[PDB]
């Protein structure tokens, strides 16, 4: 009855992969796609009850991606390749939006997980986890919405695993710390698949007996809106929760004067 | 930037999956070494038994001192901030008690 | 004279978001539960006590989920007296443990509104003005014993700006209605366990802020998880203050959370500092309640036949066959019933709006 | 800690007639105080 | 005995030959423990041996028991093997043939196991999935009907020979049908997946008798297991031994084929789960229970086939026979007779629980506990006395000599029972000779 779902979100920002391609490094987007497909095939291999969900995170939208080889594996790989080529071939940069819709892809993944769980019969319990690979830079404006995702997963007790390739994201670190998922940056991009298999492939119960690298240290500093500097102790607004370094009689954000006689 | 985007778009527009190129034993060996005990990913390692390093009587006395200093400083911070002249003498007495 | 004649031959025949208003950013909630004889009644299976305590644990969980910087106090009124079962604090595990322990309580006597309210007021008499003072009471029996006048206590509570909410079980009580109305709270009647859960969920959300409520610039500190490693020579363990006041061995950890104001060490968050009174929180805790500041408006329900657009859900690609399809207000996307319910209930954000 | 006056302090309170001819009054201060307040 | 138990008992060469088939690799990997699966995936691309201590350091100290269990299971299955690492060390490395075949199965490449059915186009006489399942049920019911001895089931004589080799029916009198033995009786009450699994285990244990490649048969069985129900496959490309084995499977109904010359074949859900044996198929939507068990030891059957009638009459006295219903009563007499026939009470209880009518499922216990306990008590009362043939040693004049002889006999492991207080004991007839000789030799040495 153990139904393991491993939703994989792929950072499919064309700009970062173009930068990497111009660098002519050993690792490209094709290798990333191949590693993701192999990991998903292995996940489906480990048990019949296991399910695979692959969604590509792109700036324009979040795409639901899904001869001597397994029939279902071959069909799934064909579908994934078809969808990714259809998206990237028609991926026309129209606008200055560079940050990928990371939050939207996570929200769509959570909706898909909820729909699967509703479709899952009471006879079986569907353990769910999400693995996200980070390649491009992190986004700022999504932060709040990103937070809305995190607790939501913690609402349904879903692990969130982060695989940073190039650009670190403290948001991902905090999400992994909160939801209990694993955060780790790949030192050598060509070795990505083994990092996926050795660490992110086993389930948490399997991870329980397994010995794994300790989680990275996570900080929780704050930005003082008037200057957005690091702050240890700050003045918290009781109206709109805006934080200030110095005492103020009127809050800039809530526009409500602090009635301190 | 748009040129790089077009370059990668054309590069992955005609894409074929690969299997041998996915991983190599040398890369596998490096990954194992990183994941090996004592590796960079395996931060630190074993630690020391702090419990045996301090007697339980010393631990209990430390608890007593912690509670005493905590209550003293709690009263100090309760007096703070000094908004009345009476609070100055009270905090001075608090500091004297802390010193004693 | 029914014996004249009778045959069964003929029997044998073939056949609720309000406006963008200020809410309870900081709440000091006290829960008072009756322990009278009537708690053993079977209004809710198996009895009032078991269902009440189970739903109370669920309420505590949800309330701490949606109110990170709040507090919960548990008081049990039985035998015309009140017992301060649990102190006002923010630990969910301790309160759940106390409720599980009290599951085996002795339901006897009658509730005493006066004593319980007096104890709650005395506890909340020194609370800061900015923090809201809200009390929730579960009333099983219709009779209360008052060692003094009750309306004077009502006047004192109103002067203390302490909100009182009552959720009964039997029927409406005039005194409870007056108490709820005068102090600004709400009085509700349980129809079943489902209605009980609905009322508890409605009470989970922060109440609308009163006009007289103050708006002060409170000062809080945000320490990090300073973990000391024995590889460092400065790995000096110290018993946590929260764990120190415990029967078992307090947690003697090398590192943890150290107060930025008085260097007090705490192994659990979010916990207000015992020594200097500093409210030690974390950045996610503040952002955890932002959905209250920015509620998600209900989507437009349109019949599938009258919806002349796409036939797949935007959130799950589901082939929409239901008679009702929910369209977003902002980006006007296509969502099925399941996604429409879940996003508003849990996600609180429309992905298309983010896009 | 003050206890309100209950109307059942008479009917509920009975002289405990233990089988071995025991007249356990179980004289308690609160019962006597309730009697004094009521009567 | 599960599938892995039989695989763990085969020769290394058979395992190596099986590993050549990607489907076999997939089956073996899927049947591994979770920790074993994780280790295999880790070692999937490791071209160098792994130090044994390094492998052991990966798991929790507390889970070292399960770690070693998985390690020994993998070693016995010969998925991996130990290698003489330079310096005297012992590394671990997967089988290169098995590893390559697994990579082909997973990564892709290589050659497909069989050609697609589109070469012959659509089937002229195609069937439906419910039709295939019903046909398989009919075939198995016919097999069991022949096992009963009813003249309705006229099956192949080779099938009867196979059953006899399995020992189910002994042909004491040639020409007359063989009489079903006690083991056949026990098999008769097994669940249909269990019945098929036991029959296939016997066939495999007797695979060499027909001159058929065990490796090829196992590979084809795994391919059937991973096949898709409702889809046919190409008969061609298989050895004549495999062709006759497929004919046998068709005779059992596990695979449907309209004509012996037909190049298509439809595997059945029974065949699909046949590899899993008894477990794995947790969602078996069995036929509705038609047996009502009343507190007065009465069974009511909503059935019409003679097969279930015989199954019920095996342990109950038939009373009435209606067209759609059979009224029987479970007595001490009938249950004791069935136990004398070799059937264990647990088999009857489990069978009744299996064929439980939906009405009785509403009861929190499936069946009245009184009846189950009564059946258990009848089974016990059958075996109340204990019989053991042996030799009595009772002429012990010394306690020290008795202790020494008892210790020596326990060393020989031939002790039946001992009584130090009376210095009396009983020994096996086989172990009697050795103990007697030792006693005489020690008397001589005295
Ligand atoms: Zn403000
Ligand atoms: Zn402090
Ligand atoms: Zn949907
Ligand atoms: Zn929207």
């Amino acid at each position: 009855d153990e139904l393991n779902l491993l939703v994989i979100v792929v950072d499919a920002n064309p700009i970062w992969w173009g930068k990497q391609a111009l660098k002519e490094s050993q690792f490209t987007l094709s290798k990333c796609i191949d590693a993701v497909m192999v990991l998903g095939n292995s996940h489906l291999f480990m048990n019949r009850s296991n399910k695979l969900a692959v969604i590509a995170s792109h700036i324009q939208e979040s795409r639901f991606l899904y001869d001597g080889k397994y029939e279902l594996l071959t069909s799934a790989n064909e579908v994934i390749v078809e969808e990714i080529k259809d998206l990237m071939t028609k991926s026309d940069i129209k606008g200055q939006h560079t940050e990928t819709l990371l939050a939207g892809s996570l929200a769509k993944a959570l909706c898909y997980i909820h729909r699967m769980n509703k479709e899952v019969k009471d006879n079986q319990e569907m353990k769910s986890r999400i693995l996200v690979i980070k390649a491009a830079e992190d986004s700022a404006l999504q932060y709040m919405n990103f937070m809305n995702v995190i607790f939501a997963a913690q609402k349904q007790n879903i692990l969130i695993d982060a695989c940073v390739l190039d650009s670190d994201s403290g948001l991902l670190q905090q999400a992994c710390d909160i939801t209990g998922g694993l955060y780790l940056k790949v030192p050598q991009m060509p070795s990505l698949l083994q990092y996926l298999l050795w660490v992110f492939l086993p389930d948490q119960d399997q991870r329980s007996q397994l010995i794994l690298p300790p989680p990275v240290h996570v900080d929780y500093r704050a930005a003082c809106f008037c200057h957005r500097n690091l702050i240890e102790i700050g003045y918290v607004c009781s109206v709109c929760l805006s934080i200030f370094c110095n005492f103020s009689p009127i809050c800039t954000t809530c526009e409500t004067a602090f009635k301190i006689s | 930037i748009i040129n790089s985007f077009q370059s990668i778009r054309q590069e992955m527009e005609a894409y074929t999956p690969k299997l041998t190129q996915v991983l190599s034993s040398s890369a596998a060996s490096s990954t194992i070494t990183a994941l090996s005990p004592g590796g960079a990913l395996m931060q630190g390692g074993t630690q020391q038994a702090i419990n045996q390093m301090v007697p339980n009587d010393i631990q209990s006395e430390l608890k007593h001192l912690y509670v005493a200093v905590g209550e003293l400083l709690r009263h100090f911070w309760s007096c703070f901030p000094v908004n009345t002249p009476f609070l100055e003498e009270k905090v001075v007495k608090m500091k004297s008690n802390l010193e004693r | 004279r029914w014996e004249g004649g009778y045959e069964r031959t003929w029997e044998i025949l073939k056949e609720e978001h309000h406006g963008q208003v200020r809410l309870g950013m900081m709440r000091h909630l006290y829960v008072v539960v009756d322990g009278s004889r009537t708690m053993e009644d079977q209004d809710l299976k198996p009895n009032r006590l078991t269902c009440t305590l189970k739903l109370l644990e669920y309420f505590v969980e949800e309330y701490f989920d949606q109110n990170p910087i709040s507090q919960i106090g548990i008081i049990v009124t039985k035998s015309k007296r009140a017992e301060k079962l649990t102190e006002l604090s923010g630990n969910p595990r301790k309160h759940i443990t106390s409720l599980k322990k009290a599951v085996d309580m002795t339901c006897h006597g009658e509730p005493s509104l006066y004593n319980s309210l007096s104890i709650a007021m005395q506890t909340l008499k020194h609370m800061p003005g900015h923090t809201s003072r809200e009390v929730l009471i579960i009333f099983s029996s219709l009779t209360t014993c008052d060692p003094s006048n009750i309306y004077d206590l009502i006047k004192t509570l109103k002067a203390a700006k302490i909100r009182v909410s009552v959720i009964g079980l039997s029927a409406e009580v005039r005194v409870c209605t007056v108490l709820a109305r005068e102090t600004g709270g709400t009085y509700h009647v349980i129809l079943d366990e489902s209605h009980y859960k609905e009322l508890l969920t409605h009470h989970v959300s922060p109440p609308p802020a009163s006009s007289s409520s103050e708006c002060s610039l409170i000062r809080m500190g945000f320490p990090q998880h300073t973990i000391a490693s024995l590889s460092d020579q400065d790995a000096k363990p110290s018993f946590s203050m929260a764990h120190l006041d415990g029967n078992t061995e307090p947690g003697l950890t090398l590192g943890g959370y150290f107060c930025p104001q008085c260097r007090a060490k705490y192994c659990e968050l979010p916990v207000e500092c015992k020594i200097c009174g500093l409210t030690l929180v974390s950045a996610p805790h503040l952002a955890r309640s932002y959905h209250h500041l920015f509620p998600l408006d209900a989507f437009q329900e349109i019949p599938l036949e009258e919806y002349n657009g796409e036939r797949f859900c935007y959130g799950c690609q589901g082939e929409l066959k239901d008679q009702h399809v929910y369209v977003c207000a902002v980006c006007q996307n296509v969502f099925c019933v399941d996604c429409d319910v879940f996003v508003h209930d849990s996600l609180h954000c429309c992905p298309g709006c983010i896009h | 800690q003050d206890v309100g006056i209950s109307a059942a302090f008479l009917a509920d309170v009975r002289p405990q007639t233990d089988g071995c001819n025991g007249l356990r009054y179980n004289l308690t201060s609160d019962i006597i105080e309730s009697i004094f307040r009521t009567y | 005995r599960n599938l892995q138990e039989f695989l763990g008992g085969l020769s290394p060469g058979v395992l190596d030959r099986l590993y050549g088939h990607p489907a076999t690799c997939l089956a073996v990997f899927r049947e591994l423990p979770s920790l074993a699966k994780n280790w295999v995936m880790r070692m999937l691309f490791l071209e160098q041996p792994l130090p044994q201590a390094a492998v052991a350091l990966w798991v929790k100290k507390e889970f070292s028991k399960a770690q070693e269990e998985s390690t020994g299971l993998l070693s016995g299955l010969r998925i991996w093997h130990t290698q003489l690492l330079p310096g005297g060390l012992q590394g671990l490395i997967l089988n290169p043939i098995f590893r390559q075949n697994l990579r082909i199965a997973l990564l892709g490449g290589g050659k497909a196991w069989s050609d697609d059915t589109s070469q012959l186009g659509p089937d002229k006489h195609a069937r439906d999935v419910p039709s295939l399942d019903k046909y398989a049920e009919e075939r198995w019911e016919v097999v069991l009907h022949f096992m009963v001895g009813s003249p309705s089931a006229a099956v192949s004589q080779d099938l009867a020979q196979l059953l006899s080799q399995a020992g189910l029916m002994k042909s004491t009198e040639p020409g007359e049908p063989p009489c079903i033995t006690s083991a056949g009786f026990q098999f008769l009450l097994l669940d249909t997946p269990a019945q098929l699994w036991y029959f296939m285990l016997q066939y495999l244990q007797t695979a060499q008798s027909r001159g058929m490649d065990l490796v090829e048969i196992l590979s084809f069985l795994f391919q059937l297991s991973f096949s898709t129900l409702g889809k046919d496959y190409s008969v061609e490309g298989m050895s004549d031994s495999l062709l006759n084995f497929l004919q046998h499977l068709r005779e059992f109904g596990l695979v449907f084929q309209r004509k012996r010359k037909s190049r298509r074949y439809y595997p059945t859900r029974l065949a699909i789960n046949l590899s899993s044996g008894v477990s794995g198929a947790g969602g078996t939507v069995h036929q509705p229970g038609f047996i009502v068990v009343e507190t007065n030891y009465r069974l009511y059957a909503y059935t019409e086939s003679e097969l279930q009638i015989a199954l019920i009459a095996l342990f109950s006295e038939m009373l009435y026979r209606f067209p759609n219903m059979v009224v029987a009563q479970v007595t001490r007499e009938s249950v004791q007779q069935a136990i004398a026939s070799g059937i264990t009470a647990q088999q009857i209880i489990h069978f009744l629980r299996t064929r439980a009518h939906p009405v009785m499922l509403k009861q929190t216990p499936v069946l009245p506990p009184t009846i189950t306990d009564q059946i258990r008590l009848w089974e016990l009362e059958r075996d109340r006395l204990r019989f053991t043939e042996g030799v009595l040693y009772n002429q012990f004049l010394s306690q020290v000599d008795f202790e020494l002889l008892l210790a020596h006999a326990r060393e020989l492991g031939v002790l039946v029972f001992e009584n130090s207080a009376k210095r009396l004991m009983v020994v096996t007839p086989a172990g009697h000779s050795d103990v007697k000789r030792f006693w005489k030799r020690q008397k001589h040495s005295s």
